[PDB]
RNA sequence: ACCACGAUCAAAAGGGACAAGCAUCAAGCACGCAGCAAUGCAGCUCAAAACGCUUAGCCUAGCCACACCCCCACGGGAAACAGCAGU
């Protein structure tokens, strides 16, 4: 009974850390969306500047 | 279930794999210093029969006791490799870690 | 110290006690051979 | 190492590169560049060989690939100066960081560290497990310690076919 | 509990975990992410920790 | 501060260099002699070896080398 | 009593644990593993103190060791109070 309850707190912790999971990825396309921006501006910069 | 073997389960670190079929297995116990009253780890070398040499030298393994030693130094048999060195799989989630970093999201398999 | 290196090292160890004139006995028999006075 | 008339790192992906003067192509190639600027062209090769994204250079993998660049650049350097104690320094400092930093991927992403070895050319070996002089006494006497093993192993032979030949005659 | 191998490992994985091995052959994972270390200790001892009254006993 | 500590070393050290510098024929003498037992001993504890584990002799091609000898 | 197909008590054997000082005792020198065997591999211990020297009966409801010496006791040296009283 002990063992199988533990079975099942693992489950519920699992589901949280699921939940977790996804609004931490919405929050990292966030960041890589305006990185890769930035990084763009840079690139075409340094390409304009070495051209 | 019985056994002659003192130590029936113990987790160490493999620390050599030069002998045939065997892994040299470095287990590490925490014990009370009666001075300073905090503990230190104290270690331990333990011979593992590994019949498919399955074994590599840093990975986590659980050792179970032999009925009755096989050789000299021969008591336990490895039952299982708990972290394989650099091939570890995070038991929470099941999926592959490299350190504190996840290899595959645990959102990929939902 | 640290307390690693307090464990490594480990209870101070005294220094092993001298024995004295006597070699730590109270009293010694003892046959004289001469006498004389010291400053 | 990179032909001479690579470009540099800098001038590869600029457009219309490829339609400019020779001479021009001469002035933006290694050819007119100090040695730093063929050991980039160097390191972004072995990036792209080996790493899975080339242009991370923060993890594990790059750090290995940069610092085994500028252990061929000392190693090379030494070869023509070998008093040169500074830069010997250097290279054994830089060696011991990137042993550290392969047992840390080893430990961490075993996948990835055969790649590396395998890239680079690196084989990975564990330390000693003791520092302790091998003095001459050691060394000739650990010699004579093992010739008396082997001397003892081929008398204990020459002991089992006597003891074997004896046997069989009985019967 | 003296006799209880007691080993620890530091960032081989993503999040914190306990994991138990028992006589039988038996293991008992323990998730401690996010649990205070009261609760980690109130946890383990619900599971596989000896009641008031077995102790009392003994 | 004062140098009272360096002068006792000092004084040490003059008068040790003065008494090397005296006896230095009969100290290379008592060396040599000492090197001498050194190998000596050095070769006892290989026939020890050999001995021990069932030889009657040097494993076949050894020479034990003189390994305190300037040379 | 007799057997308990047991209980109690407790050897041999296997596993674990177990004094102090000296590291100016730092290397030990066969100290491992596999295989039915043949035989094969070259390993095993060690500064988290191996190997070694020295000191000491111990953890005292008591325990260990010894029992003239040669660790032992066929044998030998030799002729035994470290049982009590006694010299
Ligand atoms: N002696 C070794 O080969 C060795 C091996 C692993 C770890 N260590 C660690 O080194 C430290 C020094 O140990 P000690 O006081 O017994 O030795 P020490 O300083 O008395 O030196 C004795 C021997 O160990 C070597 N040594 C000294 N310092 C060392 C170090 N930091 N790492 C490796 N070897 C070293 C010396 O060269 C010598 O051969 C300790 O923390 C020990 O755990 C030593
Ligand atoms: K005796
Ligand atoms: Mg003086
Ligand atoms: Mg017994
Ligand atoms: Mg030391
Ligand atoms: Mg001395
Ligand atoms: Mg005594
Ligand atoms: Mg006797
Ligand atoms: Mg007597
Ligand atoms: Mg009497």
């Amino acid at each position: 009974e002990l063992m199988a309850w533990n079975q099942a707190e693992n489950r519920r912790l699992h589901e949280l850390r699921i939940a977790r999971l996804r609004q931490e990825e919405r929050e990292q396309e966030q960041r890589q969306a305006l990185e890769q921006a930035r990084k763009a501006e840079e690139v075409q910069a340094w390409a304009q500047r070495k051209e | 279930v019985r056994s002659s073997v003192h130590a029936r389960w113990i987790v160490g670190k493999v620390i050599g794999t030069k002998m045939q079929k065997t892994a040299k297995v470095r287990v590490t116990r925490l014990v009370l210093d009666p001075y300073l009253l905090k503990y230190f780890n104290k270690r331990k070398t333990y011979f593992a029969h590994d019949a498919l040499q399955q074994c590599t030298v840093g990975d986590i393994v659980l050792l179970r006791a032999l009925p009755v030693p096989r050789a000299k130094h021969v008591k336990h048999e490895l039952a299982e490799i708990v972290f394989k060195v650099g091939k570890v799989i995070d038991p929470v989630t099941g999926k592959p870690c490299a350190g504190t970093t996840y290899l595959e999201s645990p959102l990929s398999s939902e | 110290a640290t307390l690693n290196q307090m464990h490594r090292l480990g209870p101070p160890k005294r220094p092993p006690r001298k024995l004295g004139p006597t070699e730590g006995r109270p009293q010694l028999k003892g046959v004289v051979l001469c006498t004389f006075t010291r400053k | 190492d990179p032909p001479p008339s690579t470009l540099l790192k800098d001038y590869q992906n600029v457009p219309g590169i490829e339609k400019v003067d020779d001479v021009v192509k001469r002035l933006l190639s290694l050819e007119m560049a100090n040695k730093k600027e063929m050991l980039k062209i160097k390191q972004e090769q072995f990036m792209k060989k080996i790493v899975a994204n080339p242009e991370d250079t923060r993890s594990l993998e790059a750090r290995i690939i940069a610092l085994s660049v500028k252990i061929r650049s000392y190693e090379e350097h030494l070869e023509k100066h070998r008093k040169d104690k500074a830069h010997k320094r250097y290279l054994l400092m830089s060696i011991d960081q990137r042993k550290k930093m392969l047992k840390n991927l080893r430990n961490t992403n075993y996948d990835v560290f055969e790649k590396i070895c395998w890239g680079l050319g690196i084989e990975y070996t564990f330390p000693p497990l003791y520092y302790r002089r091998a003095h001459r006494r050691f060394v000739t006497k650990k010699a004579l310690c093992i010739r008396v093993f082997q001397e003892t192993q081929k008398l204990k032979k020459r002991r089992r076919a006597l003891k074997a030949a004896a046997a069989a005659q009985k019967q | 509990n003296p006799w209880v191998q007691i080993m620890m490992f530091k960032n081989m994985t993503p999040s914190p975990f306990l994991r138990f091995y028992l006589d039988s052959g038996e293991q008992v994972l323990v998730d401690v992410e996010t649990k205070s270390n009261k609760e980690i200790m109130e946890h383990i001892r619900k599971i596989l920790g000896k009641n008031e009254e077995t102790l009392r006993e003994e | 501060k004062n140098v009272l500590k360096i002068r006792r070393r000092k004084m040490n050290h003059h008068k040790y260099r003065k008494l090397v510098k005296k006896t230095r024929f009969l100290r290379r003498k008592v060396q040599e002699g000492r090197l001498r037992r050194k190998q000596i001993k050095f070769e006892k504890d290989l026939r020890r070896i050999w001995l021990k584990a069932g030889l009657k002799e040097a494993p076949e091609g050894w020479q034990t080398p003189k390994i305190y000898l300037r040379g």
